[PDB]
C-alpha cells in the first residue's frame, strides 16, 4: 500500500572533523589514505 | 473462519490488489511514451540520406 513509514528516529549528535573532501561529478566523496592513520607501525600487510 | 488468520489474509490479497492497479496504470502511463518513439522511427530516414 506503498508503506514507506518504516522508522523516523534519531537525527543524532554531529561532530566536526577535518576530513578530505572533493567534488566527482554531482556526488561528494571522501578520501583517505590508510598507513599513517591506523597501520603506522603495525606490522599487519595492508590490504 | 472468523479468527486472525483468515481476515489478515484477506488484508494480504487487497494490499496485493493494490500494488496491481498501481502498476498498470503506470505501465500505460509510460507506454505512451515507448509508442512516440516507434512513431518516430516509423519515418525519420537517416541523415547522411
Amino acid at each position: 500500500n506503498r508503506e514507506t513509514l518504516d522508522e523516523l528516529e534519531s537525527a543524532p549528535q554531529t561532530t566536526r572533523v577535518r576530513a578530505d573532501l572533493v567534488a566527482i561529478g554531482d556526488r561528494l566523496v571522501f578520501l583517505e589514505a590508510l598507513e599513517r592513520r591506523i597501520y603506522a607501525a603495525t606490522n599487519v600487510p595492508y590490504p | 473462519d472468523g479468527t486472525g488468520i483468515s481476515l489478515h489474509r484477506q488484508l494480504r490479497a487487497i494490499q496485493q490488489l493494490a500494488r496491481n492497479v498501481q502498476a498498470v496504470l503506470g505501465a500505460f502511463e509510460r507506454g505512451t511514451a515507448d509508442q512516440m518513439l516507434h512513431v518516430l522511427l516509423e519515418k525519420a530516414p537517416p541523415l547522411a540520406l
